């Protein structure tokens, strides 16, 4: 899996990044894919995983703990059209399960306690395999849809994640990878003057704080910020007029 | 400020009236008018040195 | 100038003060960009009052001990001596991670090119 | 000629003289503070003289004399309709300004018997109170109450006899900033006016000049002077635009 | 004399009524913070520091 | 006073606080207890405020 790891290189991480610079990134991702045509789906871990799919078919994931009963849970489908789009929305519901082979434009639940919604554009500009999966830690709920990211401040009791393919097709081939990560793994981007792989040099590390050395840490050797540092986010204090020069 | 309102003489005459603020813009001409002369004289010293 | 969405409906805070002998100030904030942002001295969000606009590239926040709410620099709007800050807020960066300084009052010079700090030295030695 | 007046001397020696120009007389204002949402106040000092025991021999008419003849109030407007009276209102308020209106009560509108303010102690006159003032506390009286400083009050506009003072009580801050008309409706103070000479007040800065608009961004605070405490640039709070 | 403020909100300090006081400058009167009383001598010369 | 104006004290305007102003000098005799007065005017040596 070294060039779908090397596709993962290319699409994911260019989500945000900047030139000539080098940080310490953690988030919850792939290490080893899953295909999975069972059609329910029912796995219950700590955090989302991502799915990966280029053929014509709708898809739909739902988010909860367990069912409660003001806690808002997740609902989404990502649904061939015209251009392929996909809705999410923050609501409730007590009936109901995820054995449906129907329709799905806006199909689960008209719950009477729902706050958000949104129907996101998915960019699926590239021919290869682009990744798009979520994320949640406590209370604050992450999208990784197109091209950007956006984040919601919920609350996450959050543990059982509802994935299924509703259609029953009699026997088509899927290439189509899913993932469920529960784990805590780190990386280190680099992009210092470009490895020529696609522009960076990557590196997973084993344990703990690797060599990623972020300038914005420090050690406070005498209560003394060290000499050579940027201060593109250090400022004078003051309250009547700032200095130019 | 010598020994007035504010430093700057906008701010003076948007709060007297004409026939009081010319009193305390007094002080600035003054004042100020002297330090031109401390400036003046250390510059002539420099000129014939 | 992390601009998300705030889907609370429990009346959130985003930012949560707690004064000497027991007072709670609870600001919040939204975009347009331009930052409305609220105010409530209370226990709930019974009123609303006006703070002001933070411009839009907000890249430091500072709480000084007596109220000072320093925002890029400049003086805000004072505040009640502060005991301890609830808050919640994040970052565009997703990459690495912040710092949140203790931090005391000390004489040094500055370098300032462009309205930003070049290069710092200390004063706490005779020489 | 103007060289030749700053001479002293109607034959000049040929060289280098400085001269300028007198800039105008009528310009353009402009007034730019952070944006806040309005909230107006309309108080009016309202003096009324009985004349109907005293007809046309209130010019006789000695000092504490007319005391018993004042009428001195505070009519604080009410957003829903008509108007209040008051002793000594106190503003909590964001925007005010102070109005004054003297009425005889029979037509008596001549020299001989006025009455107008008179800045005695502040550093502020009352027919200038309605330009963009600034404050941090302000408070009212018309009693001999805590003294801050106090305007005079006086009768002949020839022979200025004084009835009573109204001491006001602040202090400096940026709070509480006078308006003159009430700038109602808006969640936004504006004027910003372009490429000619104007007459600006800017956050409490105050001067002429000409102000323009570029493209450079600065991430500090509102604005930036120069060694000598004038307005060099400032920056509008609600984009990120900066002028000169 | 001259007069002390004495103010309700230490936010927003509003004035009930003055405390004037009534002085001019001379030696008979002399304040003491903690009442040094029993001894006809004051004292504290401290030396060598 | 803060039995008429129960928690809207800070609601109160500035005169209404001098009705509810209790203002004396406590000067405190070398007897016993303590005296209350409006205006004392010191003629001893030694005081404190
Ligand atoms: C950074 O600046 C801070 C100032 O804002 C420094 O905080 C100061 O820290 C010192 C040392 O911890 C405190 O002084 C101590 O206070 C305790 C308690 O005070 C009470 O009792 C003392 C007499 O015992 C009396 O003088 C006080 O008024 C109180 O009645 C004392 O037991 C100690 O002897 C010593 O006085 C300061 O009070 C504190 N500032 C305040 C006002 O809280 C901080 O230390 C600095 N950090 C640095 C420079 O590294
Ligand atoms: C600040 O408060 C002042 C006190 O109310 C405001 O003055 C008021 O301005 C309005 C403008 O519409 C006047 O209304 C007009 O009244 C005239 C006739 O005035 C005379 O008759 C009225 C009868 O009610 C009497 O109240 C006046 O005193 C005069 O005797 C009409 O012809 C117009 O159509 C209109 O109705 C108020 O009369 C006037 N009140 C006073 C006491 O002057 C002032 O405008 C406010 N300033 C602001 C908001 O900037
Ligand atoms: C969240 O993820 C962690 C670790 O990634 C989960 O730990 C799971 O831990 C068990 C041990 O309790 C591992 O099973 C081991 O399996 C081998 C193979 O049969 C067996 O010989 C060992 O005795 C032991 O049973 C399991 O592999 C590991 N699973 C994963 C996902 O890596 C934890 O359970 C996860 N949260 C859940 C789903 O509760
Ligand atoms: C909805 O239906 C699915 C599929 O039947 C249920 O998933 C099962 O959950 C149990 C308990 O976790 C597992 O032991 C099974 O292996 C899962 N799959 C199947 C095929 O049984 C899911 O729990 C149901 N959710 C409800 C009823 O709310
Ligand atoms: C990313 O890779 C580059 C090289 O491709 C590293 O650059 C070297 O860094 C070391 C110190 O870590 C320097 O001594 C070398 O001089 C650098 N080489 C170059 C090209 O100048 C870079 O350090 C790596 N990322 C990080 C931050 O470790
Ligand atoms: C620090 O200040 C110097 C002096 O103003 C800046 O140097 C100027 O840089 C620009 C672009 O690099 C040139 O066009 C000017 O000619 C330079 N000035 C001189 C006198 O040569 C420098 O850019 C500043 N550093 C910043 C803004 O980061
Ligand atoms: C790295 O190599 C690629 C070739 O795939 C080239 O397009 C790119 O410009 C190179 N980058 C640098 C910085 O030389
Ligand atoms: C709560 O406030 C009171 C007075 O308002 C104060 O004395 C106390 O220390 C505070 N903290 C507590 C009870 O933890
Ligand atoms: C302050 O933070 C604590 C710990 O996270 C939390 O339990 C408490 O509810 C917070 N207070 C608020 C939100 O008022
Ligand atoms: C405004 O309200 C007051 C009571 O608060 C009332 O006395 C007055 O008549 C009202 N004025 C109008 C015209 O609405
Ligand atoms: C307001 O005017 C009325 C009518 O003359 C008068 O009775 C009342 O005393 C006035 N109130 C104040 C506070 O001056
Ligand atoms: C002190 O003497 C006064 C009378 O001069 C008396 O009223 C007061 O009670 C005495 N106090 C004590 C406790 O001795
Ligand atoms: C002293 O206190 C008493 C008790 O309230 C009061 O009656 C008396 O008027 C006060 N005297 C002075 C001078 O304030
Ligand atoms: O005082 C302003 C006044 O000046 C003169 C003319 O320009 C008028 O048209 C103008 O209104």
């Amino acid at each position: 899996h070294e060039d779908n790891c090397g596709w993962y290189n290319f699409v994911y991480n260019n989500k945000v990044g900047p030139n000539a610079k080098y940080s310490y990134i953690n988030t919850q991702n792939l290490n080893i894919p899953n295909v999975h045509g069972v059609y329910f789906d029912v796995r219950e871990h700590n955090s989302d995983g991502v799915w990966d799919q280029i053929d014509r078919v709708g898809l739909l994931i739902a988010i909860h703990g367990t069912s409660h009963y003001s806690l808002l849970m997740v609902l989404q489908d990502g649904v061939e059209a015209s251009q392929p789009h996909v809705a999410v929305k923050i609501c409730h519901w007590n009936p109901g399960n995820i054995s449906t082979y129907h329709q799905f434009d806006v199909n689960l639940g008209d719950g009477g306690q729902c706050v958000f919604n949104q129907r996101f554009s998915l960019d699926t500009v590239l021919t290869a395999n682009d990744f798009y999966g979520f994320q949640w830690t406590d209370t604050y709920v992450d999208i990784y849809l197109g091209g950007t990211i956006t984040k919601v401040w919920v609350v996450n009791d959050w543990s059982v994640v509802e994935a299924s393919i509703s259609s029953h097709w009699n026997a088509l081939n899927y290439g189509y990878y899913i993932q469920f990560v529960n784990r805590t793994t780190y990386y280190a981007y680099n992009s210092t003057g470009g490895s020529n792989y696609t522009h960076l040099q990557l590196t997973e590390c084993h344990t703990d704080y690797c060599a990623g050395y972020a300038k914005n840490v420090f050690v406070p050797i005498d209560g003394k910020i060290p000499e050579g540092f940027s201060f593109s986010n250090w400022f004078l204090l003051t309250d009547k007029s700032t200095l130019v020069q | 400020n010598f020994q007035a309102i504010s430093s700057s003489i906008a701010e003076i005459y948007n709060r007297l009236e004409k026939v009081e603020a010319d009193a305390q813009v007094d002080r600035l001409i003054t004042g100020r008018l002297a330090a031109l002369n401390a400036y003046v004289a250390q510059t002539l010293t420099q000129y014939a040195e | 100038s992390d601009t998300d969405v705030y889907t609370d409906s429990t009346t959130d805070d985003q930012l949560h003060f707690t004064f000497e002998d027991n007072t709670t100030a609870s600001i919040t904030c939204y975009s347009s960009n331009s930052y409305l942002c609220f105010a409530n001295f209370s226990h709930s969000s019974v009123s609303r009052q006006f703070l002001g606009i933070l411009p839009p590239t907000v890249r430091e926040f500072a709480f000084g001990r007596d109220g000072s709410i320093f925002v890029n620099g400049y003086k805000y709007f004072s505040l009640q001596p502060i005991k301890s800050v609830n808050f919640s807020i994040s970052s565009v960066e997703n990459y690495g991670f912040w710092t949140i300084a203790y931090t005391n009052y000390t004489d040094v010079m500055v370098d300032v090119n462009g309205t930003v700090i070049t290069r710092l030295f200390y004063c706490d030695s005779p020489l | 000629n103007r060289i030749k007046c700053q001479q002293l001397k109607h034959e000049l020696p040929d060289g280098f003289y400085s001269a300028s120009m007198l800039v105008k007389k009528d310009l353009p204002k402009t007034f730019v503070t952070m944006p806040q949402f309005y909230n107006w106040m309309n108080v009016t000092l309202h003096v009324v003289l009985n004349d109907i025991e005293k007809k046309a021999d209130i010019i006789l008419a000695g000092a504490p004399e007319l005391a018993s003849l004042a009428d001195i109030h505070f009519e604080i407007a009410q957003a829903n309709g008509s108007v209040v009276n008051v002793t000594s209102v106190c503003v909590q308020a964001r925007q005010l300004a102070l109005f004054y209106k003297y009425t005889s009560l029979q037509g008596l509108y001549t020299y001989s018997n006025l009455v107008q303010l008179q800045n005695y102690d502040c550093p502020f006159s009352p027919q200038q109170f309605n330009n963009y003032l600034q404050f941090e506390t302000l408070c009212f009286d018309v009693s001999p109450a805590v003294a801050g400083c106090k305007w005079s009050l006086v009768h002949d506009v020839k022979w200025r006899t004084q009835f009573a003072t109204i001491t006001v009580s602040y202090k400096d801050g940026a709070m509480i900033t006078t308006m003159p008309k009430a700038q109602l409706g808006f969640q936004d103070i504006s004027n910003i006016v372009k490429d000619e000479c104007t007459d600006y007040n800017i956050y409490g800065f105050q001067g002429t000049g000409i102000i323009r608009s570029t493209t450079s961004r600065l991430v500090a605070g509102l604005y930036y002077t120069s060694a000598s405490g004038d307005l060099l640039g400032f920056k509008i709070s609600t984009t990120g635009e900066i002028f000169t």
